[PDB]
DNA sequence: CACGTATGCTATAATGTGTGCAGTCTGACGCGG
DNA sequence: CCGCGTCAGACTCGTAGGATTATAGCATACGTG
RNA sequence: GAGU
């Protein structure tokens, strides 16, 4: 028993019969009337061209089932936008329909971070022209080389040649060797370590030991206005409206506090100091 | 965060969605130029959570004070970016897929729940062919597949009355449809009518599918998946690289195939599309979802433009890069270091040298907060920034950390315990690891490049773990068997041997000594040999009935050396111990004489100063290797010429055509061998006594002193065999296909071999070499297996209170005592006594523990046999008894409870082959078998294989009865006394039995000649039979390699292969037949059954191989962790089962305490927590 | 106690036990500050803790009797 | 000394401290297995105490 | 309005795949015909 | 039984980074500063 | 490539 999926699909294709033009005109005119026997037929009977034009396209875009997929659903709009009356034939119509839709699902499925179409086109038009000048220039063509001859800037051609970057897998091992890969390496940037954690904590614990060196007043209106020891950084009006209503009050003992601060720091700042790195 | 148990069942549909917190709907990953997450897509931010902690996507709330705010404007909650390794998604599947774990990974399960072949299966699938769901005519029945053309038949026919559907959703549907308790009944009533053996597993089979499936609670529904799950962003990470690269995981490729396909196939749908089409599609998605979940299983890997087939999400739980194997069995690790080793002579056994630098980093935190004490560092930063510096009071802080802290080294392969060992680290300025001699035995170090790895143990706790159970002072004797593993060896066996081996006069024979400080100093004086002939009064301790020491003086007849060593003795140790000229193997005796009279602490001193003496007079020796030192005997040349006369001899015989090759051949050959031999005792005549050069009256013989054989002869380095290669004649060799080539290698190395010797060498060299290479994959495998099996096996009682044990005899395998009654008994407990009334009055009572003292005087009496309590025979359920292992070989004494004898027992089994498949092949070179034909024959016996010609035994007691015979085929028609209905067995015409009929035959007494299968054993002679018949049979293998390992490890092992036993007749409990339960939890049973009556539950032990007494564990964890990973979990899920995680393994995947050792403690407390609510 | 553990094995017998034993008394000396019996002679907390076990002096069951006497005293104490 | 995140940081800043407490968590390397399991399609569930 | 991103349509006729490799490994243990 | 399939196959260390292809050209449409 |  054959179960390789294309194998299948080819068959079920194979057994529906290929339609001369007056069939073709007698059923597309049902079909834009409605006959849903009508589209059917058509479509059926014209996979085999689909297949034929897949074929074509695929090389690296797509799996060749992928492929016929967006070809069918490109022979569908044909089949629905097709015009009985004009004496152009519908292989011909629907060639159009097919590849146009292939072409555009290899463009934004065929890379993992999708770009889109504009950016894509416009980076085709610089590959194609590095093709034409690595013809004449022997030599592969750099960016400015590339950039002098659309008459544009360098900055665009490099940019765009960096969305071309090609992704890297996690998994792919490293040395031939099928040890130790990409992940195998690659840090956790944003986690610091418990030495860096460490630090925060006497950091943060140091300051509360400073703090109520301070006033009981200087402490608290720094400690609700920073958000230190209180939840939010609350606003001069909000400490203000909770102790003493002049809001100026707090801008007053907030900057005495601050150097006070400043002067045990120039008393024993010669721990503070080594606190810049 | 602390749970009980762990479950697996079959994933609901709805359940999926419950961990959900998004679908997703598009392949986006991010943008391409913001490169933020894109709406829906495989790493939306608005389903999987924000990037940056407390942050919003579009930035619009900032920190905790928005606590759990969710951005009106982009869609985000702002929470920790922690979870996004956590929340999962889902994707809602147009058309209905199977999942490809439960239908391709056998049994079929799926098709095993429909009795539908699987093949029928497939064709459904893949829309090859339609599947009748319910014929309600009775004319077409259930599950009849029916062609593409066959379904146009029946359409207008019958139709309407018949429902006929293709694909996953046919599938479904008969899966939905099936009642599992009306057909569990139904095909109960059909195992009755006539149950034919395999009829009746398969039967049985889908009973037990359809009970466990009730009992699961899982409904065959969810076979076939309608909601897929999405695995979390960052555990399928997309990162961009330094250099504006991206990596991402295989799985966002498979991911992306998956939700084109599915989105394909419902615009298909809306866009009502012709059949054909939709077809394709729903096959298409079906190979995305089986690529997905597990890509190289049901065809060709979906690939990458590398070529190699993409890692699914199966690949990452499956094999040795799997999650368990990998990540979580085994881990990296914080606090570890590495480097070279090299020798530290001038330590003492519990210490090693360890680089500043390297100690520098490895304590950093117990620097930093040392330096907070000292008020050196005001605070962390400063700390940081004053050991960067290295600044001097930093050194004096580190000094005084170290004190006292052990550290753990390491050397790979990690075989058995031994290869890590705890030290006191000696800070020394320089890059290297300095190791002590005396251990290098049980690392298998030598310096030739070795590296080890250096661990810090950081609690109080793992310190303390470290100094009293992994220290090397404590952990002296092989756990394998109950020997002194630090022994010394080359060099210092060498100058022990020096010392003590005597010459004839030299400097100052016949001198009177005070005392052996008189004779240091007259050797030192340089007025006495060492090997000088003299009479010395030493005064020898003998330790009394109490710890009182009485000592004894006495004039002996020993060498000025001999005196010397003396005083490196300790006092309790006899004189004569030393008297005698030294060697390797004396002095491993010495150093077992000392443990077990002075103990620990002398024995550890002792061993140091013997080092230190070994060395020291190795030295001063002078001893060195010189081309004279190799002495070719006289008469090699008339010897070969002769030998080659001979074989020219056979070679005209056989031009004669009377000789045949092969008898020329085996001439030839049998020519050389004994040719050889002739050379090579020429050679260690002329060597070993060719000091025929003395002294005193006139001319007298003596012992060699030339440098080689006085290496060999201690034991130091090299033996005979090496030194025919050298002085000798080198042999013959043996080519690459085995067989011996015909002319053998006249010339020895000193004499230089010539090309065609030298390229004859090779073959066998080479076959060596790669031995030691590639197949320490499989002893290795082999060490995993049995480690696998016996994990379990902890000490979890004093005493099991039974009387059970087997009866060792003493080997006497042919005639030799191969291994002497005490030596295979030692440590045992006395299962039952044997009054035999005799010269020294021995009851011996049961529950004793052999100490060596009962041992001498069973040998003194004469004890025939004894019953020895065993692992196997013991009643504690859940583990053994301290009673029924006897001796910790390790420790010379009674194991303590909780200690993990299990996994001891499959390292010291393992090992010795493991290592031995180095040894003999690195080293294995010339021909005078091995390990690589014996480990074979060891792992058919773990694995319990019946053998390919099988004896045959009598089954049930009573009297021999020939009777017919088809063409030469033998029936047997025996008939009993008391059981008198008969029964026959067909018996193959060329096997010709070894007993003659009409016989008396008690259960299990041989007939034919074979080997015997332990199964059968087990069935007719049972336990003990089975057990001593693998202990044996195994031991053949190692004694014949000459490795020593105590048959207790092996019944270890044996007793963990008959954990299971299947239940013929029913119980008081839901048991029934045929069934198979551990036979702890059945005889748990049948203890309730014995207080309250009702139907006893007849059963039989049955015997499994390690591999699958593994897998019936009823852990699963424990079963997927070692292999086989993706049938473990379908079994498991679709059984609905939980782990509660009592052993090892289990607990250590999660993390947690060891259920042993030091963490029985702890765990029982938890145990009581648990059974008191 | 530091070299071998012979004795101190000896004393309490179940060599894990002794593990749990002296690390929790150690991690009282760590932690709480509780004073040592024998003269600490410049050894760390783990050693104090093993030389007190071999002469006799620490054992599982005094540690929960000095436990219970001066949880009890606290909670009269706090009536 | 391996994945327990909290466990590491917590542990270091006990060491600092003198205290040479263990205070370990749950490997977040078993966390990630059971996501991967379920990713698959397998409920495995924890049931607690 | 503009910029970035997207969808759209085109009419000589054309109507069943392949492609680029895989190199064969082995001793064992079950499972349909 | 035969034959095809699936499953296993030692432990630590190392080195070095890294690949490819190509998707027309233009007109209309939708959302945010 | 390093020691098994
Ligand atoms: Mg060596
Ligand atoms: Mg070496
Ligand atoms: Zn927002
Ligand atoms: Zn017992």
């Amino acid at each position: 028993r054959v179960l390789d999926a294309t194998q299948l699909y080819l068959g079920e294709i194979g057994y529906s019969p290929l339609l001369t033009a007056e069939e073709e005109v007698y059923f597309a005119r049902r079909a834009l009337r409605g006959d849903v026997a009508s589209r059917r037929r058509m479509i059926e009977s014209n996979l085999r061209l689909v297949v034929k034009i897949a074929r074509r396209y695929g090389n690296r875009g797509l799996a060749l089932l992928d492929l016929i997929e967006e070809g069918n659903l490109g022979l569908i709009r044909a089949v629905e936008k097709f015009d009985p009356e004009r004496g152009f034939r519908f292989s011909t119509y629907a060639t159009w329909w097919i590849r146009q839709t292939i072409e555009r699902a290899i463009m934004n499925q065929t890379r993992t971070i999708r770009l889109p179409i504009h950016i894509v086109k416009e980076l085709n038009v610089y590959l194609r022209t590095a093709r034409e000048l690595s013809h004449k220039l022997d030599h592969e063509p750099s960016a400015e080389e590339i950039a002098e001859q659309l008459d544009k800037p360098v900055d665009d051609v490099s940019r765009m040649l960096r969305l071309n970057e090609r992704i890297t897998s996690v998994d792919t091992p490293l040395g031939g060797d099928s040890e130790k890969a990409l992940l195998d390496i690659l840090a956790d940037e944003k986690e610091n370590g418990p030495e860096d954690t460490t630090q925060d904590d006497d950091m943060k614990q140091s300051i509360v030991k400073w703090l109520f060196e301070l006033n009981a007043k200087q402490r608290e209106v720094l400690a609700r206005r920073f958000g230190l020891l209180g939840y939010e950084a609350a606003t001069l009006e909000d400490v203000g409206r909770e102790i003493g209503l002049t809001r100026e009050r707090v801008r007053q003992i907030q900057v005495e506090g601050l150097r006070r601060l400043r002067e045990i720091l120039q008393t024993q700042g010669l721990n503070i100091e080594a606190l810049f790195l | 965060e602390e749970f009980d148990a762990i479950k697996i069942a079959l994933a609901s549909p709805d359940m999926i969605r419950s961990w959900s917190f998004g679908e997703v709907k598009k392949p986006e990953t991010i943008n391409y130029r913001t490169f933020k997450p894109e709406r829906d897509g495989l790493f939306c931010a608005r389903i999987f959570g924000p990037v940056k902690d407390y942050e919003c996507l579009c930035g619009k709330y900032k920190r905790l004070k928005h606590r759990g705010v969710i951005c009106e404007k982009c869609g985000v909650e702002v929470t920790q970016t922690k979870v996004r390794r956590e929340r999962m998604g889902h994707i809602e599947l147009a058309s209905p897929t199977a999942h490809i774990w439960f239908l391709k990974s056998l049994p079929s399960r799926i098709g095993l729940l429909l009795d539908m072949p699987l093949r029928d299966i497939e064709r459904v699938l893949y829309f090859e062919s339609y599947v009748v769901i319910e014929g309600g005519m009775t004319n077409l029945e259930r599950q009849q597949i029916l062609t593409e053309e066959q379904y146009l038949d029946a359409l207008e026919e019958f139709g309407d009355e018949f429902d006929a559907k293709m694909g996953a959703e046919a599938i479904q549907a008969l899966l939905k449809s099936m009642d599992l308790e009306q057909e569990c009944e139904q095909l109960r009533e059909e195992l009755n009518e006539t149950n034919s053996e395999t009829k009746r597993k398969k039967l049985t089979k889908r009973i037990k599918l359809l009970e466990a499936f009730v009992q699961s609670g899982n409904k065959p529904e969810w076979m076939i998946l309608t909601v897929l799950p999405v695995l979390p962003p960052d555990l399928r990470p997309l990162v961009p690289l330094d250099g504006g690269r991206f990596a991402t995981s295989d799985l966002n490729d498979l991911y992306r195939r998956v939700i084109n396909r599915n989105n394909r196939l419902k615009r298909l749908l809306d866009l009502a599309a012709p059949d054909i089409i939709v077809r394709n599609e729903k096959r298409m998605l079906q190979e995305a979802v089986d690529a997905l979940l597990d890509n190289g299983r049901r065809g060709r890997a979906i690939t990458g433009s590398n070529k190699r087939p993409l890692k699914s999400l199966a690949d990452m739980i499956k094999g040795k890069q799997g999650r368990f194997r990998q990540n979580l069995l085994g881990k990296r690790v914080d606090y570890s270091g590495r480097s070279v080793i090299t020798v530290g002579p001038y330590l003492r056994l519990h210490q090693c040298g360890l680089p500043k630098k390297m100690a520098l980093e490895l304590f950093k935190p117990f620097i930093y907060g040392k330096l907070e004490l000292r008020g050196l560092a005001t605070t962390i930063k400063a700390a940081k920034k004053m050991v960067e510096r290295e600044e001097a009071v930093v050194w004096d802080i580190l000094d005084e950390v170290i004190r006292e802290h052990p550290v753990l080294l390491n050397r790979a392969p990690t075989l058995h315990r031994l290869g890590i060992q705890a030290f006191e680290p000696v800070l020394i300025e320089g890059k290297a690891i300095q190791l002590h001699p005396l251990v290098c035995a049980a690392y298998n170090a030598d310096f030739d490049g070795d590296q080890m790895a250096v661990h810090v143990p950081l609690t109080l706790e793992a310190q303390l773990e470290a100094r009293a159970l992994m220290m090397s002072t404590n952990n002296i004797l092989s756990p394998a068997n109950g020997e002194p593993i630090i022994v010394p060896s080359q060099d210092v066996v060498l100058g022990l041997y020096y010392m003590t081996r005597d010459c004839v006069n030299a400097k100052g024979e016949g001198m009177v000594l005070t005392g052996p400080k008189e004779a240091e100093r007259l050797y030192r004086s340089g007025l006495a040999s060492l090997h000088a002939r003299v009479k010395v009064r030493i005064t020898e301790y003998e330790k009394d009935a109490n710890g009182e020491l009485v000592a004894k003086t006495s004039l002996k007849d020993t060498t000025v050396g001999r005196a010397i060593l003396w005083m490196i003795v300790p006092k309790g140790l006899p004189y004569s111990i030393v008297n005698q000229a030294l060697g390797k193997k004396a002095i491993s005796k010495m150093l077992n004489t000392c443990y077990r009279i002075l103990g620990l602490k002398p024995t550890v001193i002792f061993a140091d100063q013997i080092m230190y003496t070994g060395f020291a007079y190795a030295a001063r020796s002078g001893a060195s290797v010189g081309i004279d030192d190799m002495v070719i005997p006289e008469k090699k040349h008339e010897i070969i010429s002769e030998a080659e006369a001979e074989v020219a001899e056979i070679q005209e015989q056989f031009q004669s055509g009377l000789v045949t090759a092969g008898e020329r051949y085996n001439k030839v050959i049998d020519i050389w061998a004994a040719a050889n031999d002739r050379v090579s005792k020429a050679m260690m005549d002329n060597l070993q006594t060719e000091t025929v050069i003395n002294r005193d009256g006139q001319e007298e013989k003596q012992v060699s002193f030339n440098s080689i054989y006085m290496m060999a002869d201690s034991g130091a380095r090299g033996s005979a065999a090496q030194i025919r290669q050298l002085a000798g004649m080198r042999g013959l060799m043996a080519k690459p296909d085995g067989s011996i080539i015909e002319t053998p290698i006249t010339a020895n190395f000193r004499e230089g071999l010539n090309v065609l010797q030298y390229f004859i060498s090779t073959h066998g060299a080479r076959k060596g070499l790669a031995d030691t290479a590639l197949k320490t994959a499989n002893s290795g495998y082999l060490t995993r297996r049995l480690v696998d099996v016996a994990q379990d096996l902890v000490v979890t009682e004093d005493d099991c209170g039974t009387h059970e044990g087997i009866m060792m005899t003493p080997v006497i395998e042919g005639g030799d005592v191969k291994e002497p009654l005490r030596d295979r008994v030692l440590g045992r407990v006395t299962a039952e006594d044997v009054l035999k009334p005799g010269t020294a009055d021995i009851l011996v009572p049961r529950n004793t523990l052999l100490h060596e003292q009962w041992c001498d005087l069973l040998e003194e009496n004469s004890v025939d046999a004894v019953k020895v309590r065993s692992v196997v025979s013991c009643d504690t359920d859940f583990g053994v008894c301290a009673h029924c292992y006897g001796r910790d070989l390790a420790r010379g004494h009674i194991i303590n409870k909780g200690e993990a004898i299990g996994v001891i027992a499959a390292q010291s089994i393992g090992e010795p082959g493991t290592q031995l498949t180095m040894r003999t092949f690195h080293i294995g070179g010339a021909a005078s078998k091995d390990i690589t034909g014996g480990l074979p024959r060891v792992a058919d016996l773990f694995e319990a294989r019946r053998p390919k010609e099988p004896a045959i035994l009598a089954e049930i007691s009573g009297i021999v009865s020939f009777g017919k015979e088809t063409k030469g085929k033998r029936r047997l028609v025996i008939t009993p006394v008391d059981g008198s209905d008969p029964y026959e067995e067909m018996i193959p015409k060329w096997r010709q039995l070894n007993v003659f009929e009409g016989e008396r035959v008690e259960r299990g007494d041989v007939i034919s000649d074979g080997p015997e299968a332990p199964h059968d054993i087990l069935r007719l002679r049972g336990v003990h039979a089975v057990t001593r018949y693998i202990v044996n049979e195994v031991q053949d293998v190692y004694r014949l390699q000459g490795v020593k390992i105590n048959d207790k490890h092996i019944e270890v092992i044996v007793r963990q292969m008959l954990r299971k036993a299947t239940i013929v007749n029913a119980g008081s409990s839901d048991f029934l037949e045929g069934e198979q339960v551990e036979y702890s939890r059945v005889k748990i049973a049948n203890r309730e059954l014995e207080a309250n009556g009702k139907v006893g539950a007849t059963y039989s032990r049955d015997l499994l191989g390690i591999t699958k007494a593994s897998l019936a564990t009823e852990s699963f964890i424990s079963a997927a962790s070692f292999q086989e990973t993706t049938r473990v979990l379908t079994e498991a899920a679709v059984a609905g089962k939980r782990d509660e995680l009592r052993g090892l393994k289990e607990n250590v995947i999660v993390g947690r305490l060891i259920p042993a050792g030091t963490g029985y403690a702890y765990h029982q407390d938890r145990m009581r927590r648990r059974a008191a609510g | 106690a530091r070299v071998t553990v012979q004795d101190a094995v000896e004393k309490i017998g179940n060599r894990f036990d002794l593990v749990l034993v002296a690390a929790r008394r150690a991690r009282q000396m760590q932690v709480g500050g509780k004073d040592p019996l024998v003269p600490e002679e410049n050894d760390k907390t783990t050693v104090i803790a093993l030389r007190e076990i071999e002469e006799g002096l620490i054992n599982n069951q005094i540690l929960d009797v000095r436990e219970r006497q001066e949880q009890q005293e606290q909670e009269a104490a706090e009536l | 000394k391996s994945d327990d995140v909290n466990g590491r940081t917590k542990m270091y800043k006990n060491i600092v401290d003198g205290n040479h407490q263990m205070e370990p968590g749950m490997p977040e390397s078993f966390n990630v297995l059971l996501k991967e399991i379920r990713s698959l399609g397998i409920n495995i569930e924890l049931e607690d105490e």
